[PDB]
């Protein structure tokens, strides 16, 4: 139950050790269809991974809940819920019931929330200018691929500034969304060749005669939902002419369009959108403001959209549709053009941007996230506070309080394994550093030179979000007690 | 763990052992066996790894190397691709040892970073000699003949490959722009260059030899719908009262076709090109006008027609414009009772067409790979002119300077950099097994070459001794050698970053 | 029988060698771990010595027999440091099997290591030098502490610097036409159970192993020129008339043969068998010290020391049985030391050759066996140490120092033997590499320092001084830069000269193996 | 892993409870008699405690202590 | 190979410890064994049970050799003395392979913990009169209180003190002890249980209940020779009833944070190993180790040094009124020899058996 059930989790607990840390690594997973997925995020792997033991699915769904809601630093807390079940092995011989186990972690969890507010520093009230965004990207790189931290620094910060409704004074949590920023996969080119376009880019190849003019502008978008043969020639010629009379440069049609209708559209050079997906169709409704009209006819300006200009260029060698606004008011519109060699590196940067953009959305939603030491720095002072918390209120629950502090020792144990450092040497170094203000700006140093000394987090700028830290403990503790609260594993009939 | 990576590297090295006889002109072709009984025998790794059955999922990385080889570089699949995984061979004993590959990935990354500065340092600038596109590209064309089966007869291909790329616009160079027509049978010296759009293969139906092959100035015409009587026409609902009403459908379909062909006839085009095939109804109608007609035009052919005459697909006669009617200076039909359309006098055409002819279908398949690899050499040479000796001997002199930076390490990465320089000695070792030369005799003089001559040490294969390939007029673009380590960096770091694999079902 | 062909038969012995190699590599160095072997009778023993492990190691391949002959050969040459010698022959076959696969001929590696080792003698002699920075007996004291390798009792070597070192200083004799020699086995090792191992006492003389039982034996003895009498003789029907005839004569002859030794002036009598209480009565009136239940092998060392000759039985050239005085030995005094209610005979002042003895104390037999063979193996090292005054720096740092000499030597010879020299120098880096495995250290950090610091003297000109490194070097326990010269760690020249020369010859017979032929046993 | 140890329950009882129902029938003046037959045909029929334990053979090791 | 061979040595140590886990204390229950010959052994003595059990294992006989040494050193109260080494051997290293700690470093940490443990014993212990007969008489009744001779102990204590002081005078320096093997052990069956120089011999008429009772007489009489002998060797008297493990557990936990280093966890690991000894006294007496062991840490530290576990009702009482006291050599000669024997077994890496002699 708890046993074999926890031992089965220890197999994935030791396998996911490389999923976190600046020295962390990725893994290879194969589904039933043969598709390979190489990524360092365990939330994506466990989603497609077939789970046998029933209670393990609860642990998987608990970690996926943090990815949907928070999605920031989930790799660091991914194994946090696994160690909570490991420290319960010592409580087996002691004879502590699951009631005292839940009460021990619940009382220590609420005490931890009060300690995070006392040690929090660096309140950020801006959340707008890119200088505050560059400091938020560094901790994202600490939990992700360490290859290049310079490229993603200017790539993500520039895209957030474009989608941000920059104005004279923007208060009251200006609107920000993850779906507002899309990453376009372009095969070929170095990672440093990735640019940022303030508009929206579509993936498709036009028939020809691409628009060669820019400064002229004046572009519009229209979104749409023997005698018998001679009649179709007059009707199509009339319907295509009435649309061109309104100056419609681009037509969005979800239904089928024959080659005869596309012939008259080539007279004025009218491009058509062949993407059946509703993501690109509904996005233009919030920007250009076009209402889908099932009939063709002569769409009124109420159903017609407004786009800056249309230009087709070859990025990775193929023609793609790129809508870019050179000069003008731009709000809630932006995109990221990603240049990569193989799809293996494209998915790694995709998860970096998806969690990077979600980190900004998760930061702006609360009043503030401030700053908290990350990369296992905060958990060092927590052990000292929890140790004194158990001796503060002696009793039967004090033994469970000590096990709750040992559960935080897996984070420094994991960081030493990814970097090859000896945990036996590093543990007293951190025990002699943060323990007896010099402990607020100090953190553990992970590098080949860490044997000489331990550098602080001030120059490294490695931090953690206070909003996600409070919610990560709440989910990990509740999920751990939920597995322990399961009485028995019984199948279901029919 | 580390034991699983050893079994993963041995599976990748297993195919690399068969791919050793590729780099260099002395390499030997490799035979493959597929399930379709149709195989391609070539030194190219992109074709072999694509048809090779993959067992372990990490072995698919070698397939992605060839895909990234053509996208980032465009050539070197017989040279750079086989060397992308050689760093894992020297790192095999490091896996059994307690050495963590995290520092090994940083060791090779810092080694290839300092090697790029060494490649640009030894790069010779030919612009001081005022070398035009003749002497510069001819010496680079003979270098591209390495790994190719054709050697003694490659002199005819040098004149064809250089003259074909110079006719193409040097501002935009792409393999998709220029056409390649592979014609089985015949001889290799019968290959010629085409100055205009050519048809895919050929169309032979009804009268064939009766069409004269000598024309003056034909005109290109574009069509869309297919022409035929009561066969390929669009189905419609027609009320039929009696059997005699079927004659009205024949007249209604013919008059619909006749009025469209009569209105477009005012253009006076001698060449009729339709998107679909052409039937006998239009054949006899065009026979009275004594004009040529060819259907079944591929989408790749129409894109090149727009670049020359500026035509467009016409589904109806109302949109016909005088600007869509072009012409040509001379038209001659070229083999095995198959007509080949050949256009000339198209200065505005931004695309080219090359006619390839050969007896063996497997040999001409590598010639297509030779054309794609030669264009990438010319493209990177015209953009930046740099002289780098080929044959894999460039890293020989570089390995000496790499050992100098290792002495300044004084750390765990010191022996890691020495393993990177040791991995460079695998290149001449694989070349000695191909030519039967003694590997020890070459490696002994290899370490003694950088102590005296330095500069460029090429290991000339023609004299069966040691020499310099710089005086042999063997030139290679530097961008291929610079990006060669970048392709091996992402390939080595990816496998070392996977300590375990997961396979469901 | 059958025959297995192909080159895979060589790898079968290499994989079998690597299988037993990692077993004995765990006992290398003081940071290593001891192992336990079972005789399959239910009894077990605890020893870290490879000579005992290889003797009890069952290997059906001929490669295992070579390790047994190599371990027994190093016992007479050195006697200790089995993990620092025999294990070297393990990885020697691993790197040699890698080159011979494709471009290297089996004899090329044979001739490659032979020429390299022959020229390495001059390279070793450069590092080899006479004992310096040692005052008096501190030469053996610093070497006695080096026992931490292959022996785990090295932590107690602080107290062992007296009993062990001073044991072989008094055994000095002159024989073989004016040649100072130290006879092996002259030190008698005694075992006892109690107190602690720090209670070991050195006896400047032979100590007989026995126990005093009968109280009739005298408790005190004094005077010089004590005569030792060694005797291996055992001294203790229809009608009863025939029984009385043989009984009255037997009791008379036994008591008469005792008086034959009394007339010879023997102060102490050593009897192999038991002695009756009536025979001890004659020893009290004649002031003779009786001893019974003696070992025959223990009496042989007495003949080589005091000179007392063993007598099988009373006899003479004539029909009369007597005891000649020529069989008696010479010793200064006899001491009775009572250890845990056990009294032993201490013989001092031997005539022919001087000897000594050491009494050991511990908890159980396993604690004594770790103190018995280990200290006995250290005595064999001192035997070869005082023979040649030249010594080498300890800590196993000479393998990394000679690697820079082989780098320049590889360019001198070159040809096809250059690859063998590079692998021979790389095999020397495995010795400190295994030391870092059991010590839970980083090998790449230590080897990088072994290559950087020890090669600085070869690159720089020695005549310009600017030494700036000692090269002498490393540290196993702390992983820091310290010197053994100040820490008192030094090794004798026997640990390398006439040691690794025969160990590197094991690959000569392995590389010439073609196939395997096995005959079915009867 | 912990756990393991052991539990005291009817497993240890099955050895000592086997003689209960066997010796319950012959208890009292209304009880029955047990017989002991050998390979030669000699039959000894009594319920006395001598044959109940010492002369009785059973795989239960508890009966050895009950006989002693 | 590797760490797999050490698992069999630890698993077999825990399997044997589970048999003697409940055998600690005067309330120890009975254990039963079976042999291929068809016999069985039933007794409450853990030393007699482990002596008869013969299993196939390389480290099984090595553990029994430790008891043979302690039989000559103490030999009395095998439930409270001898079998305590089995619980220490299993719990000495609860986390080893998981933490991947060098065993030699652990041994160096066990020596520092054992050295500090011997100092804590001397602090809580107090010297007593070695020549006091009334003081040793209450100590004789401590180990023999497991029988019905408690009321008849006046005859057993009379034969005890008379045989101890008969001769002695055999040591002026390293005690005034002697060998008890020269004393006549011959007993007369039948009746009721109530009915310088060298070592001399003396005997007194003694009668037992039956033949099986004579074997029980040597348990409550010959074993009492070590009661007065432990006082002559170490006049310092220490609290018993499992009170020594509570004081050491507090010192090892406090001194661990002071020493720091890589040995911090192995240093306090001895404390968790010693807490299993009083747990048996709590379970057999009917108490709850969950609530009591938490209170024993505060009471035996701040309250006083006499706080201990009640061997009858299982409550928390002081050893002053508990009436039972353990000499210093009980805990001193046990834990010291237990760690030295445990380190030798932890150093074992690989084992190749089944070859030859």
């Amino acid at each position: 139950q708890i046993i074999k059930s926890i031992a089965a989790i220890r197999e994935l607990h030791q396998m996911c050790l490389t999923s976190m840390g600046p020295c962390g690594r990725n893994k290879i997973i194969v589904n039933h269809l043969g598709k390979i997925i190489i990524t360092n995020d365990a939330a994506t792997m466990l989603r497609e991974l077939d789970i046998v033991h029933p209670a393990v699915k609860v642990l998987v769904m608990a970690t996926e809940q943090q990815k949907i809601d928070m999605g920031d630093g989930t790799n660091l807390v991914m194994i946090l819920a696994g160690e909570l079940l490991n420290v319960s092995e010592k409580l087996i011989s002691m004879g502590l019931s699951a009631v005292e186990i839940i009460q021990g972690y619940n009382m220590a969890r609420k005490f931890t929330l009060k300690e995070l507010d006392e040690m929090v520093v660096g309140e950020i009230t801006d959340k707008n200018d890119k200088n505050e965004l560059l400091k938020m990207i560094k901790p994202v790189i600490s939990s992700k691929k360490y290859g290049s931290e310079d490229i993603l620094s200017e790539l993500v910060s520039e895209a957030v500034s474009h989608v941000l409704p920059v104005a004279q004074q923007a208060g009251e949590i200006p609107y920000f969304n993850v779906d507002s920023i899309r990453v376009v996969k372009i095969m070929g080119g170095s990672l440093s060749n990735s640019t940022v376009i303030k508009g929206m880019v579509f993936n498709r190849e036009p028939e020809g005669h691409v628009k060669s003019l820019s400064e002229d502008k004046k572009h519009k978008v229209a979104v749409f939902t023997l005698d018998f043969s001679k009649g179709e020639e007059k009707q199509i010629d009339a319907m295509m002419k009435e649309i061109a009379d309104m100056g419609v440069e681009c037509i969005v049609a979800g239904a089928g369009v024959g080659e005869l209708a596309l012939h008259y559209l080539n007279r004025y050079g009218i491009l058509v959108l062949k993407v059946p997906s509703k993501f690109e169709l509904r996005r233009l409704c919030r920007v250009c403001g076009a209402t889908p009209l099932p009939r063709l006819g002569a769409p009124t300006p109420e159903e017609l959209g407004l786009v800056e200009t249309v230009k087709t260029m070859e990025i990775g060698g193929d023609r793609v549709t790129v809508f870019k606004q050179e000069q003008g008011e731009i709000s809630r519109t932006s995109t990221i053009i990603l240049r990569g060699a193989t799809q293996n590196n494209l998915d790694d940067i995709e998860r970096a941007i998806d969690d990077g953009v979600a980190a900004v959305k998760g930061l702006m939603k609360p009043s503030g996230g401030k700053l908290l030491p990350g990369a296992g720095a905060t958990e060092i002072e927590l052990i000292s506070r929890i140790t004194k918390y158990g001796e503060r209120t002696p009793g039967l629950l004090q033994l469970a309080i000590k096990q709750f502090a040992v559960a935080f020792e897996v984070v420094p144990r994991t960081l030493a394994e990814t970097a090859g450092l000896d945990v036996n040497e590093v543990l007293p170094n951190l025990y002699a550093a943060h323990n007896v203000t010099d402990h607020l700006y100090k953190g553990v140093d992970i590098d080949g030179e860490s044997d000489e000394g331990v550098k602080d987090i001030r120059e490294e700028n490695i931090y953690d979000m206070l909003a996600t830290k409070k919610f990560a403990i709440n989910v990990a503790t509740e999920a751990a007690t939920t597995v322990l609260s399961i009485d028995q594993i019984i199948m279901a009939k029919k | 763990g580390k034991g699983q990576i050893i079994s993963n590297i041995n599976a990748c090295v297993a195919v690399q052992e068969a791919l050793k006889p590729t780099l260099g002109p002395l390499g030997s072709d490799i035979l493959i066996v597929t399930s379709n009984q149709k195989t391609t025998i070539s030194n190219d790794g992109a074709t072999i790894l694509k048809l090779l059955d993959v067992v372990h999922p990490a072995a698919k990385t070698l397939v992605d190397i060839s895909r990234a080889q053509d996208a980032e570089v465009g050539d070197g699949t017989t040279s750079v691709t086989i060397l992308a995984g050689e760093l894992m061979k020297e790192a095999k004993p490091f896996l059994e040892e307690g050495i963590s590959s995290h520092l090994i990935m940083k060791g090779y990354r810092k080694a290839v970073s300092l090697a790029v500065e060494k490649i640009n340092e030894l790069a010779v600038d030919i612009t001081s000699e005022k070398s035009s596109g003749r002497e510069l590209l001819e010496r680079c064309a003979r270098t591209a003949m390495s790994s190719k089966l054709i050697h003694n007869n490659a002199d005819f291909f040098v004149k064809m490959c250089v003259d074909a790329v110079l006719s193409l616009d040097r501002n935009d160079l792409d393999d998709k722009l220029i056409g390649i027509k592979k014609i089985p049978g015949g001889a290799m010296e019968e290959s010629l260059f085409i100055n205009g759009v050519a048809f895919k293969k050929t169309f032979s139906y009804a009268g064939f030899e009766q069409q004269p092959k000598k024309f003056n100035n034909p005109k290109i015409l574009s069509l869309n719908v297919e022409l035929e009587l009561k066969a390929e026409k669009d189905n419609a609902e027609v009320r039929v009262e009696h059997v005699e009403d079927y004659q009205a459908i024949v007249d209604a379909e013919w008059q619909l076709i006749f009025e469209k062909l009569r209105q477009v006839e005012e253009t006076g085009a001698n060449i009729v090109l339709s998107k679909l095939p052409i039937g006998d109804l239009a054949t006899q109608f065009f026979a009275d006008r004594n004009i040529f007609c060819a259907g079944r035009v591929s989408a790749d052919d129409m894109n090149r027609v727009i670049q020359a005459v500026g035509g467009s697909i016409q589904s109806t006669t109302s949109d016909i414009k005088p600007e869509h009617l072009g012409t040509c200076a001379l038209f001659e039909e070229m083999i095995g009772s198959e007509r080949y359309n050949l256009f000339q006098g198209c200065p505005q055409a931004k695309t080219c067409t090359l006619l390839l002819r050969g007896g063996a279908e497997q040999v001409i398949a590598e010639v297509e790979r030779s054309l794609h690899d030669a264009i990438m050499i010319v493209k990177r040479a015209l953009q930046n002119k740099l002289i780098v000796a080929g044959g894999g001997a460039t890293e020989m002199e570089v390995s000496k300077c790499l050992r100098d930076y290792s002495k300044t390490i004084a750390g765990k990465q010191q022996m890691i950099i020495n393993a990177f320089a040791k991995a460079l000695e695998v290149i001449p070792r694989q070349l000695c097994e191909n030519a039967g030369f003694d590997a020890i005799e070459i490696l002994n003089k290899l370490r003694l070459a950088h102590s005296k001559g330095e500069k460029w040490y090429g290991v000339v294969f023609e004299t069966e001794n040691i020499g310099d390939n710089f005086a042999k007029f063997v030139w290679e673009p530097a961008l291929v050698k610079i990006n060669a380590l970048n392709s091996a960096t992402e390939a080595t770091n990816l496998i070392l970053s996977v300590d375990e694999t997961i396979t469901n079902k | 029988g059958e025959k297995i062909s192909g080159d895979d038969i060589r790898n079968q012995n290499v994989l079998a060698t690597m299988a037993v190699a990692n077993v004995v590599k765990s006992s290398l160095g003081p940071v290593g771990l001891d192992k336990m072997l079972v005789d399959d009778i239910g009894d077990f023993t605890v020893t870290n010595d490879g000579a005992t492990i290889l003797s009890l190691l069952d290997v059906q391949h001929p490669a295992g027999k070579i390790l047994v002959e190599l371990a027994q050969q190093q016992d007479r040459e050195i006697g200790d440091g089995t993990t620092s010698v025999v294990i070297i022959a393990s990885e020697l076959l691993k790197r040699a099997n890698e080159l011979v696969k494709n471009k290297i001929h089996p004899t090329t590696i044979i001739t490659g290591f032979r020429v390299a080792l022959r020229e390495a003698i001059r390279f070793i002699n450069e590092v080899l030098s006479t004992s310096v920075d040692t005052l008096g007996k501190e030469t053996l004291i610093n070497i006695a502490k080096t026992s931490m390798s292959s022996k785990i009792i090295g932590a107690d070597s602080d107290f062992f610097s007296n009993m062990v070192v001073d044991a072989l200083l008094a055994v000095k004799t002159q024989n073989s036409k004016g040649e100072i020699k130290y006879p092996v086995k002259a030190v008698n090792v005694l075992k006892a159970h109690g107190k602690s191992a720090t209670e070991s006492l050195l006896v400047p003389g032979y100590a007989l192993n026995c126990t005093v039982a009968s109280q009739a034996m005298p408790k005190r003895i004094a005077g010089g020129n004590v005569k030792i009498a060694c005797l291996d003789l055992n001294l203790q029907i229809d009608d009863p008339e025939q029984l009385e005839q043989i009984r009255k004569r037997e009791a008379g002859i036994v008591l008469e043969r005792v008086k034959k030794i009394i007339d010879a002036g023997a102060q102490v009598v050593l009897t192999t068998k038991g002695i009756d209480d009536l025979c001890l009565k004659e020893f009290v009136e004649a002031k003779i010290m009786g001893v019974r239940r003696c070992k025959k092998e223990d009496l042989r060392r007495i003949a080589r020391a005091t000179g007392a000759t063993l007598v099988s039985s009373m006899s003479n050239l004539e029909g009369e049985e007597t005891f000649e005085s020529s069989y008696l030995g010479l010793c200064d005094e006899v001491v009775q030391a009572k250890f845990s209610d056990d009294e032993c005979i201490l013989i001092k002042g031997t005539s022919k050759h001087s000897s000594s003895s050491i009494i050991l104390r511990g908890a159980n037999d396993y604690s004594l066996d770790e103190m018995e063979r280990s200290l006995h193996d250290s005595l064999s090292v001192v035997k070869r140490t005082l023979e040649s005054g030249n010594v080498v720096p300890g800590g196993g740092c000479v393998e990394a120092a000679l690697n820079i000499y082989l780098d320049n030597f590889a360019t001198t010879v070159g040809s096809r033997e250059q690859l063998a020299i590079a692998e021979f120098a790389a095999a020397l880096l495995i010795i400190p590499k295994t030391l870092a495995v059991n010590a839970a250290k980083d090998s790449s950090e230590l080897v990088a320092k072994l290559r950087s610091y020890h090669a600085a003297s070869q690159m720089a000109k020695p005549e310009d001084v600017k030494r700036r490194s000692y090269r002498n070097g490393l540290d196993l326990i702390r992983g820091k830069i310290v010197d053994e010269i100040h820490a008192g760690v030094l090794e004798p020249t026997i640990s390398k000269v006439k040691s690794l020369k025969s160990a590197l010859e094991a690959c000569v017979a392995i590389l010439r193996i073609d196939t395997m032929i096995t005959v079915d046993p009867e | 892993e912990s756990l393991r140890r052991d539990a005291a329950l009817k497993v240890n009882v099955t050895s000592a409870e086997g003689l209960q129902s066997v010796l319950e029938t012959n208890l009292g003046p209304k009880g029955t008699l047990k017989m002991l037959v050998d390979g030669a045909g000699n039959i000894k029929l009594t319920k006395d405690g001598k044959v109940l334990l010492t002369e009785m053979q059973i795989q239960s090791p508890t009966a050895v202590l009950i006989a002693r | 190979t590797g760490r797999q061979a050490q698992i069999s040595n630890i698993t077999a140590a825990k399997a044997v410890a589970d048999v003697i886990r409940t055998c600690l204390g005067p309330k120890a229950m009975l254990k039963m064994l079976l042999d291929p010959m068809g016999g069985l052994v039933l007794t409450n003595d853990g030393h007699a049970i482990l002596r008869e059990i013969d299993v196939a294992h390389p480290a099984a006989k090595s553990m029994l050799e430790l008891s043979r040494t302690q039989d000559e050193e103490v030999g009395d109260g095998t439930t409270t003395v001898i079998i305590l080494a089995g619980e220490i051997l299993a719990q000495c290293a609860p986390y080893l392979i998981e933490k991947n700690i060098h065993p030699v470093i652990i041994i160096q940490a066990l020596k520092k913990a054992l050295t500090d443990a011997l100092e804590v014993i001397k602090q809580v212990s107090k010297p007593v009169d070695v020549e006091n007969d009334a003081a040793m008489k209450k100590l004789i009744q401590a180990s023999i209180g497991t029988k019905y001779v408690i009321h008849w102990s006046e005859k057993m204590c009379e034969l005890a003190l008379d045989a101890v002081k008969t001769v002695r005078k055999d040591l002026g320096q390293t005690f005034e002890i002697d060998i008890k093997r020269y004393v006549r052990v011959e007993k007369i069956p039948g009746g009721d249980v109530l009915d310088s120089g060298l070592q001399k011999a003396c005997t007194i008429m003694l009668r037992g209940g039956s033949k099986d009772i004579l074997n029980e007489i040597d348990r409550n009489l010959q074993d009492a020779m070590a009661v007065a002998r432990n006082v002559m060797l170490s006049p310092s008297l220490s609290p018993g009833g499992g009170a020594t493990e509570m004081a050491v557990s507090v010192k090892l936990a406090e001194k661990a944070k002071q020493l720091e280093g890589i040995q911090q966890w192995p240093y306090q690991a001895v404390a968790d190993a010693m807490e299993c000894i009083p747990r048996t006294l709590i379970q057999n007496a009917g108490g709850d180790p969950i609530r009591l062991l938490s209170q024993l840490r505060a009471k035996h530290a701040q309250g006083n040094f006499t706080t201990g576990i009640d061997g009858d009702k299982g409550k928390i009482v002081d050893m002053v009124s508990y009436g039972i006291w353990e000499p210093e050599v009980i805990k001193q000669q046990s834990v010291k020899t237990a760690i030295e024997s445990a380190c030798l077994l932890l150093r074992v890496d690989d084992i190749v058996s089944g070859v030859r002699k």
